RNA sequence: CAUUGGUGAGCAGCGAAGGAUUUGGUGGAUUACUAGCUAAUAGCAAUCUAUUUCAAAGAAUUCAAACUUGGGGGAAUGCCUUGUUGA
């Protein structure tokens, strides 16, 4: 299928999921292929989890956590329909955010679901993490982004961002800015600390399908 | 030569005829514009599928082709036609009476060059136009300036200049003004091709001996020369990937690649196109790639690539030879025999006189393949023996196929020329089948046939004998002898019952086949040249020798029709799929369509090029014929599949309505005494009787929840006299004592409206309306049409006003009218008599 | 029901039944199914049953 | 005799796609599996087009002159059909999964929404004869960002409204003069845009969204341009819109929600006119007729078609079919009705001419495996895996009996006596043929003696013997009545699995597992001929197969068989893609019919595609329910390995083509075969094939017309029968006069008697000249009765057609005339009022 | 006497400038042919940017929102719903 990239935080390995079943985990510099899975349910996304030794892929319904070789370790039951995966890696928390519209933080080191939050605003269209902060920005079909935390049932802050749904958000390394992009052909640069939008671009020629803020504050939009 | 049943469609199995094709980038990708006589076809250069085909057949053949981004220019007899996506977008007639040889387009200018050395220049009206149309000027080549014109080029960066390479020198014109700014020194040979290089200033000129001159035009001097000795150069192309290569394509088929950095000869390719049909007519390196496309007048188009080196550093001293990427083709020589393979009208076998049997596709013209001849390992444990240098089978002159065992044993029989057996071919695997079928008295197979069930193959010879062979096992079963001269047609019934054979001693012999008796012997006048059988109806047609077609009923065993009217010998012919027509093509260049009911010609086409086979499709959409010159198959549609076709005799003039359209509209009412019903539907009676219970069944089970403020006159307000029309019409009918118009209205209401009116009759003291309605019904049953609906209306009237007339019974007017009603109706109880008798005796006859 | 669908119907049936039920006098056109024609007419009870 | 064309497709009313009304308001076109049907609502006449898509249909539109039809399947593969003469003009594939086609209301040019592009093309011309490419592109526009989903023209066809999954809608002009008039876009929806329509004079625009919301746009001041004047909202719980339509002359909006409701709104004010529950399943499409007052709903899940008359609330039709779920059929003893026994539990009496279910019986619980009429038209007996075999009346519509088991086994075949007093049934469970007596609902006997389950039963209707056959590898001929109780077995080579008795009662044809049809003689016990079949049978490969089709012995045998009513042909059909029609004396086959070409069924291709199979495995076999945008389309219940029971998605496998059961027609020249996509009904035209009889040189249509015009009526008639041309026979048939009818009927020849009977039947059921026909029939039977009586079997079908004509269409006219007569006599003789 | 079991040495017969098994690679077919890209009524294809921004239009369920859970007992602390004290 259409593919999906995830570079391991370290920098070395890469994980590509298809959309039909083709998952593969590789090294990309030495060319050596770690694992390869031809599972046929539509995968959506994947992450590495702490090493290259573990990864977690979405699937048709559940979440499957595999080894470094693709021997399946676990079938996560309680993460039903996770279109988005992320891993916040000092706290060791695998985070999925769904199509149900529920947000689940799962500790992959002891094996015990920490929190199960209810984002009530519908199926989550985008998701990113503040790395300096480890707090989850989920972007919702109202056009509003919302910042969560695991020990709080209510969103830490709601941020009315676009008109119509929020396609993709991406947060600086320094933990201080957030670019978000929206289906009304829009793109907005917010200053998360102090929560004011810096400056906003209001007519792109076709919707911003993705954004990413690099390791040097440089912005990529697609 | 306009016809009334068949119309021409396209001509399958042509790829190139030898005009140098043109190429066109379109974006990042390439297309190939080739011309086939009077058309041009456009191929996806990456995978070679047939994108487009020229829309209408040009008046003459196409002399020159050139392409650009979305447009493609063809210069036929006198004119230049600019086409986009196939459809003609501009004509451009050149003010002369001499043909257009060459053609080059650069910038604002189109440049056409006639044969009497003249150059016409057409300039765009404004550069926001997309192809030029203003006549600009007309530059001419006087014989002291140069020989005849050979080609037109425009080198890069040359502002308003045109490089005219003539047969002795190269000229440079300044086409905006048109002063001959430059002449080159006379070459001591004949120049044959020219082509511009991807270096600046330089045109590569290929002479008539093996000499390619790289000629620098800004300086006007040669910079290089390259000698092939004893070849005729016919193509030049400059590989522009980055490796400095050259492909000279000789007019013998060699294609010789030079390496111009290292002065070497990289390679040759030998017999990639045939020496006779022209050699290599065009051979181009696609701009940017290691791909060369070559095309020659043997109806084929080929693509060769360059693999990269094997060696890491040494690189471009080890050059890999160029191998063969992909190609299409057709027959080189005109075809010899055609036959539809399957009954969806998908695939068509056709054998051609270069001994090659293609199988063409009518839907997608990439599915077409050549049926290979790679023999099987002999089944005996021996050696099959032939000349070790291989050559194709002799020309396939008869051919018969069945699709009933496809996949399990072979199912084509072919009969070759001056050769004494037949070969079973395959059709699933597309390959020569494992059996060869002898004739066993030294006689050349003159005609072949296959059983319906696909088990048996009959092989009539030329000394009379008939041999029958099993096809699963190739093994000889039976052998009859009845003829003494040649045997020119064999046939077998679809019940495997009766066999027919027709032979040049003018005999048609009929055999039984389950058992082996001889069932009859019919004798005609003349030799019998061809048999076509038609199976579903058991009729067959023998093309005799005395220029006649004779149709014979293969059961009652006698001649049923005799179609005269031809004038030279009959080449070939075919029954319709439905058994009704014969198409027959004869050597006076005509094709005639005969109708067998009326036994006479109903159509005829006079063809400029004699037709030599004629075959319907089995699913009867098309007619495929094939002609004496030109490699293809001409496909024709069938207006009788879409329309009505009048059957009348015409041949006198060129070379009732019931029958002539063979359709009969039924009568309204035969006799005045004879009953009828209503024409229309049949459930009109039953809905008019039970209109209420039906609607109460139909109503939805609950109630529908609606709003509370409903704008009461909605049936009115969907936007965009005194008495009712029916009652008015009834009243004037009662005045004039004629209710014809009333009965028109009651026949052509609807059930709701009928019930509404008959409820809405007046029913009070002077019962004028009930009296007048009953009078109208009496008059209707008298007129004796529509017995059905007049009885139905009377039943409705008794339902909706039976109370008032039962009460006001023995009022005189109602008494009188109901008596007159009873008059006609008691006359009409005979119908119940008939029906009672019919099913009494019918059920008795059935049950006993 | 699930166990029949799983077993791909080849089961063994119920034991039995016999349970009384009530039918109404009604015309046959009012009994059948909704489409422009009709097929049958006679009333749904029999003369002996009325 | 052996020329059969695809007449009709019965038993399916709608499968998927888009429902359209005609230009007239009269006919209704609706896509069955990969074919369009035309159901004619006024003249009560149906048909099914002959051409077939290679996958299921997904868009149709019909021209405004009623002339061309374009049907696009999934994957853009359009086919253009000449609607008048029913023969395909041009195949053309648009690559993408195309989603709607609308002709222009002028009928010049047709617009097609494919992907995110709008391609406007021009029609061909119907008068112009065919060519290589007649579709000439007009423009392609490219506004949207995701798929288009809908498409609406102007009433004066120059503006086009497209709605798209973009959450938006756009107006495109049709002239590059008027681009400025139409460059704007619409906005603000939250969810999708499932329709956007024009007003009645195009000064207002409405846009309807899946979220449940209707916007009213108007070109107005606070220059000024296109505000949202109003917003109205539906308020469903969790239903969403699934299809919207707007008839602008009446200003109706009819909206089909995903729960089973639909609502008819009156739009420039938004008042609820009406609201009803169609079913319980999402309504998939809506249309309306022209004048605005027959709505047309269609619901693909469970497959039901409904046509509504919203003024006075009345279903003009409310019907529903069976995909894949039918186990048998059996004709009425008249060729007009057909009964289908469905896997649900439902038995449906289907009319033939107008393909609509007259009646539906649902007293069974589990699937229904066999149906037979009696030798009557009254009762039919039906057998199901309930465990009971139930008798049905068909005048008062009732179970008058249910014979039961004695331990409740699962009954799998049914057979019942001519004088319908004894019913035998046999199961695949017990291998003992149970015999019940009809009147006393108790079971007479359990005829036992097979060793292996009973696969078929039948009754020789002449001599009354019960021949049954079982996986025993035997046949047993039981002679049940009349002090005998003796039984005679026959060994067949292998494992028999269907049976068929001759009409005559002397022969049994038996279709076994090795692939023969062995035809035995019953008075003796001896085999008077078999026909070897394993070869001429087209078994395809499944996508889930790992073995070639030439080895796949899933389907190299015939599980159903039936003689003719003449004694000469056998139709057999099976678990494969082909129906084969053999001739019984000559042992050689006449035609092989292919049931379908539908690559959304499994057994249908012979050779798969190697572009599909890859390292993962096959490529049609991944799951894509994740790709779907809707919860009920993601949910995949499927109890693992549930081979053919339960609903269609209670298994994760694609359907297989199979013929469940085959029969001939007892009156016409046809046969009918119940298969995966419905009941294929195949039939015949003498009015097309030239099949003369006993010709000679001097017999032309011109000569027979001449024989009429000099009045040798007998000779003109026999020349018509020799030439065998239907118009001609009709012509002379109506020429000859009523005084001269009896002498001619006496002097006709014996050879042409069956043909004249066939012609009278074919003219008679649908013509009007009832005196002409009944005078003819009376003379024909009257002068040649006894000959018919002797040759009882050549005339089986012919006399059944005449007898159906008499009791079906003549007899009612007798009834109404007689009723009327007696009412008059009562009204005018009785005592006066008061 | 068989061998319907191997492993070989030899004929008859077939037999045109050789034959017989095995295997890698690429091309074409496997569904019925209307050309490439983009911001798309057009331009590009040697190039989208030194007009690529404006104006207009565009903001319900004031939160419908897991139709998404293997069975049995439960729930300190969580979560959740209903009440409540003080601001």
């Amino acid at each position: 299928g259409p593919y999906h990239i995830k570079y391991a935080k370290n920098g070395t390995h890469l994980l590509i999921t298809g959309r039909k079943g083709h998952v593969a985990s590789m090294d990309w510099r030495k060319g050596q292929l770690r694992a390869e899975l031809f599972l046929n349910e539509t995968c959506h996304s994947a992450t590495y989890l702490q090493n290259e030794q573990y990864f977690a892929v979405a699937q048709k319904k559940y979440t499957f956590i595999y080894d470094h070789e693709g021997t399946e370790l676990h079938r996560l039951k309680q993460h039903i329909e996770a279109r988005h995966l992320d891993f916040l890696p000092y706290h060791y928390l695998l985070v999925t955010a769904g199509e149900t519209g529920w947000l689940k933080y799962h500790d992959v080191s002891t094996g015990q679901l920490v929190s199960e939050l209810r984002t009530k605003a519908g199926p989550t269209m985008a998701m990113a993490q503040n790395p300096w902060n480890a707090v989850m920005h989920l972007g919702h079909s109202n056009g509003t982004v919302s910042l969560w935390s695991p020990s709080m049932p209510e969103p830490l802050v709601k941020l009315l961002s676009a008109r119509g749904p929020v396609n993709s958000i991406a947060i600086d390394r320094s933990g201080y800015y957030m670019a978000t992009t929206g289906a009304d052909r829009s793109m907005k640069i917010w200053d998360i600390r102090n929560f004011k939008q810096l400056h906003s671009v209001e007519s792109l020629p076709t919707p911003g399908t993705n954004v990413s803020i690099s390791d040097t504050g440089l912005l990529a939009l697609s | 030569k306009n016809s009334k049943i068949f119309s021409p469609f396209r001509i399958i199995g042509n790829v190139s005829n030898g005009v140098p094709f043109a190429t066109g980038t379109l974006g990042s990708t390439f297309y190939i514009v080739t011309c086939v006589g009077k058309t041009f076809q456009i191929y996806d250069a990456n995978t070679l599928h047939l994108l487009f085909v020229s829309e209408k057949e040009t008046p003459s053949s196409i002399v020159a082709l050139s392409a650009h981004f979305h447009y493609v220019y063809a210069a036929y007899e006198n004119k230049v036609g600019i086409y986009k996506r196939g459809i003609e977008e501009h004509l451009l007639e050149l003010e002369t009476d001499a043909n257009v040889e060459h053609l080059c387009i650069f910038g604002d200018y189109l440049c056409a060059s006639t044969d009497d050395n003249s150059i016409f220049i057409y300039k765009k009206s404004d550069p926001q136009d997309k192809y030029p149309s203003e006549f600009y000027t007309k530059l001419t080549v006087t014989e002291i300036q140069g020989g005849e014109i050979v080609s037109l080029q425009h080198l890069a960066t040359y502002l308003n200049k045109l490089t005219v390479v003539t047969k002795s020198n190269v000229l440079l014109f300044n086409v905006r003004t048109g002063k001959l700014v430059f002449t080159s020194n006379e070459f001591p040979d004949q120049i044959t091709t020219a082509e511009p290089a991807p270096v600046l200033d330089i045109i590569a000129l290929g002479t008539v001996t093996g000499e390619v001159i790289m000629f620098n035009m800004r300086k006007g001097k040669r910079i290089r020369t390259i000698k092939i000795p004893q070849s005729r150069i016919s193509s030049l192309s400059f590989r522009t990937d980055g490796s400095s290569h050259l492909s000279v394509g000789t007019s013998s088929g060699d294609l010789i690649f030079y390496d111009l950095d290292r002065r070497s000869r990289i390679h040759v390719l030998k017999n990639i196109h045939r020496e006779s049909y022209g050699g290599v007519t065009q051979a181009t390196f696609l701009n940017g790639q290691p791909i060369i496309v070559t095309s020659g007048g043997d109806n084929s188009l080929k693509e060769y690539v360059f693999d990269p080196s094997l060696s890491q550093g040494s690189g471009d001293v080890v050059v890999q030879p160029p191998r063969y990427l992909r190609s299409r083709g057709g027959h080189s020589q005109p075809p010899s025999y055609i036959a539809f393979a399957d009954s969806q009208s998908h695939f068509m076998l056709s054998a051609s006189k270069d001994r090659s049997l293609w199988s063409f596709s009518l839907r997608k013209d990439a599915q077409s393949q050549e049926m290979s001849q790679r023999l099987h390992k002999k089944q005996d444990g021996g050696r099959v023996g032939g000349s070790t240098i291989k050559s194709k089978f002799p020309e396939i002159v008869a051919l018969a196929i069945e699709n009933a065992r496809i996949g399990e044993w072979e199912n084509i029989i072919t009969a070759h020329k001056d050769e004494k057996f037949a070969r079973t071919w395959d059709m699933r695997n597309k390959r020569v089948g494992r059996w060869t079928f002898d004739t066993t008295d030294d006689g050349f197979v003159k005609s072949v046939a296959m059983s319906q069930c696909g088990n048996f193959g009959f092989i009539g010879s030329s000394n009379g004998s008939i041999t029958i062979y099993n096809m699963q096992s190739g093994i000889l079963r039976k052998k009859y002898k009845l003829h003494k001269r040649a045997v020119t047609g064999i046939s077998l019934d679809g019940m495997n019952r009766k066999m027919v054979s027709c032979g040049l001693d003018g005999i048609v012999g009929f055999y039984d086949f389950n058992k082996s008796t001889l069932l009859g012997k019919l004798k005609l006048d003349a030799p019998i040249t061809a048999m076509v059988y038609h199976r579903s109806s058991d009729l067959f047609a023998l093309a005799l020798d005395d220029l006649s077609i004779v149709v014979i009923d293969a059961v009652t065993q006698r001649v049923v029709r005799q179609l005269w009217g031809h004038s030279n010998r009959i080449t070939a012919f075919d029954f319709s799929p439905e058994g009704r027509w014969i198409v027959s093509a004869s050597l006076d260049s005509t094709i005639r369509t005969w109708d067998l009911p009326t036994g006479g010609c109903i159509d005829g086409i006079i063809v400029d090029n004699v037709a030599t086979n004629v075959k319907f499709s089995p699913n009867g959409d098309l007619l495929a014929t094939t002609h004496v010159t030109g490699n293809g198959i001409c496909i024709w549609t069938n207006r009788a599949q879409f329309k009505t076709v009048s059957t009348r005799t015409i041949d006198e003039s060129e070379f009732l309505n019931d029958i002539d359209f063979n359709t009969y509209t039924s009568l309204e009412q035969i006799d005045k005494e004879l009953l009828t019903l209503s024409i229309g539907p049949r459930s009109k009676m039953n809905t008019l009787l039970h209109l209420d219970v039906i609607r109460k069944r139909s109503k939805p089970k609950e109630a529908p929840k609606k709003s509370e403020k409903l704008p009461f006159f909605l049936q009115l307000s969907g936007e965009k006299g005194f008495e009712s029309h029916f009652t008015k019409q009834l009243r004037e009918g009662s005045q004039s004592k004629d209710y014809s118009s009333l009965l028109a209205t009651l026949i052509n209401f609807s059930p709701a409206a009928v019930d509404l009116e008959i409820r809405s009759l007046n029913s009070f003291e002077p019962f004028d309306e009930i009296v007048w309605f009953i009078d109208a019904l009496t008059q209707g049953l008298k007129s004796n049409k529509n017995f059905e609906l007049y009885e139905t209306f009377m039943s409705l009237l008794f339902k909706a006003h039976g109370d008032v007339i039962h009460a006001n019974n023995k009022n005189q007017d109602i008494a009188s009218a109901l008596q007159n009603w009873e008059d006609v109706h008691k006359k009409e109880d005979r119908l119940d008599d008939l029906v009672k008798f019919c099913m009494g005796v019918a059920a008795f006859v059935t049950t006993a | 029901y699930k166990l029949d669908v799983l077993s791909s119907v080849h089961f063994v049936p119920k034991p039995a039944s016999t349970s009384l039920e009530i039918r109404v006098e009604t015309p046959t056109i009012s009994m059948e199914d909704a489409q422009p024609l009709y097929m049958s007419n006679a009333s749904s009870l029999a003369p002996q049953e009325i | 005799k052996s020329d059969f064309k695809f007449s009709n497709l019965l038993g399916t009313v709608y499968r998927q796609g888009n429902i359209t009304f005609s230009d007239d308001g009269k006919q209704l076109l609706s896509p069955v599996g990969n074919r369009v049907s035309v159901f004619d609502l006024i003249n009560n006449k149906s048909f099914t087009f002959e051409y077939e898509h290679r996958k299921n249909i997904a868009a149709i539109d019909l021209n405004k002159q009623g002339t061309l039809l374009i049907s696009i399947d999934e994957d853009g593969r359009a086919i253009l059909v000449n609607f008048k003469a029913r023969n395909v003009l041009h195949h053309f594939n648009f690559k993408e999964k195309c989603s709607a086609v609308k002709f222009s209301p002028d009928g010049r040019l047709f617009a097609l929404a494919s992907g995110r592009f709008l391609q406007i093309w021009k029609t061909p011309d119907v008068n112009k004869d065919r060519q290589f490419a007649p579709f000439v592109r007009h423009r392609v526009h490219a506004g949207h960002f995701q798929d288009i989903t809908s498409l609406t023209w102007s009433q004066d066809s120059r503006f086009i409204l497209t709605t798209s999954k973009d959450l938006s809608a756009k107006i495109w002009s049709v002239d590059s003069e008027e681009k400025n008039l139409a460059a704007t876009t619409f906005n603000g929806h939250r969810d999708y845009v499932m329709g956007a329509f024009f007003s009645h004079d195009q000064e207002k625009i409405y846009t309807v969204s899946k979220d449940g919301a209707v916007f009213v746009w108007e070109f107005t001041k606070r220059k000024y341009s296109w505000r949202i004047t109003k917003k109205h909202f539906f308020y469903a719980n969790q239903a969403k819109v699934k299809c919207v339509t707007f008839h602008p002359a009446t200003r109706l909006l009819a909206v089909g929600f995903t729960s089973g409701e639909f609502r008819l709104y009156d739009l420039p004010d938004f008042t609820l006119i009406q609201q009803l529950s169609m079913g319980q399943n999402p309504v998939n499409t809506v249309s309306v007729n022209q004048t605005g007052e027959w709505l047309a709903f269609g619901s693909s899940k469970l497959g039901q078609l409904l046509v509504y008359e919203w003024q006075s609330e009345s279903y003009i039709l409310k019907q529903q079919g069976h995909f894949d779920s039918t186990n048998s059929l059996a004709y009425s003893p008249d060729g007009s009705r057909v009964v289908t026994a469905s896997e649900d539990g439902k038995i449906k009496v289907w009319d033939i001419t107008s393909g609509f279910c007259l009646a539906t019986f649902e007293e069974h619980t589990s699937s229904v495996t066999a149906v037979q009429f009696a030798k009557r038209g009254q009762v039919m007996f039906s057998s199901s895996l309930d465990g009971t075999v139930r008798a049905w009346d068909l005048i008062r519509y009732r179970n008058f009996r249910t014979f039961t088991g004695t331990e409740r086994i699962q009954f799998n075949c049914l057979a019942v006596d001519p004088s319908g007093e004894v019913v035998c049934a046999g199961s695949l469970d017990n291998f003992d043929i149970h015999v019940w007596s009809v009147q006393t609902g108790q079971l007479l006997d359990a005829l036992s003696g097979h060793e292996g389950p009973v696969s078929c039963l039948s009754f020789s209707q002449e001599n009354s013997v019960l021949a049954s056959a079982s996986w025993d590898k035997t046949i047993r001929i039981w002679s049940i009545f009349g002090r005998s109780q003796q039984v005679e077995p026959i060994e067949v080579y292998s494992d028999v699995l269907a049976l068929s008795m001759r009409p005559d009662g002397k022969e049994v044809a038996v279709s076994t597992l090795k692939g023969q049809i062995s035809i035995f003689n019953i008075e003796d016990a001896k085999q008077v001929g078999n026909i070897d079949c394993r070869k001429d049978i087209i078994s395809g490969r499944f996508n889930q197969d790992r073995f070639t089709a030439k080895n796949s012995e899933r389907s190299k045998f015939f599980t159903t068989i039936h003689y003719s009513f003449d004694g000469m042909a056998i139709v057999a059909g099976g678990n494969n893609n082909s129906i084969c029609l053999y001739d019984v004396p000559n042992e050689v086959l006449l035609k092989r019919f292919i049931v379908s070409r539908n690559m959304a069924l499994n057994g249908t291709l012979e050779f798969l595609n190697s572009k599909k199979m890859t390292e993962a495995g096959s490529l049609d076999l991944i799951d894509d329910a994740g790709e779907n945008s809707d919860l009920e389309d993601r949910i995949d219940n499927s109890l693992p390995g549930s081979q053919r029971g339960g609903d269609l998605s209670t298994r994760k496998m694609r359907p297989e083509v199979r013929v469940t059961s085959v029969q001939f027609s007892p009156t016409a020249n046809a046969f009918a075969a119940a298969s995966t996509e419905g009941l294929l009904i195949y039939s015949t035209n003498d009015t097309i094939l030239f099949d003369p009889f006993d010709l000679d040189v001097d017999v032309t249509p011109h000569s027979t017309v001449e024989a009429l015009r000099e009045k040798q009526f007998l000779n003109a008639l026999v020349m018509a029968f020799r030439l065998n041309e239907e118009y001609l026979i009709n012509k002379v048939y109506e020429a000859i006069p009523i005084k001269e009818i009896p002498l001619v009927a006496s002097n006709i020849p014996a050879i042409y008697l069956p043909r004249i009977l066939k012609f009278i039947g074919d003219f008679a059921i649908e013509s009007q000249h009832i005196e002409f026909n009944l005078i003819w029939i009376k003379a024909l039977l009257s002068a040649s009765g006894g000959y018919i009586n002797e040759h009882k079997y050549l005339f089986s079908t012919a006399m059944r057609s005449i007898q159906r004509f008499i009791v079906r269409v003549a007899k009612e006219v007798v009834n109404t005339t007689t009723d009327n007569k007696y009412t008059y006599r009562f009204l005018v003789s009785t005592d006066g009022s008061m």
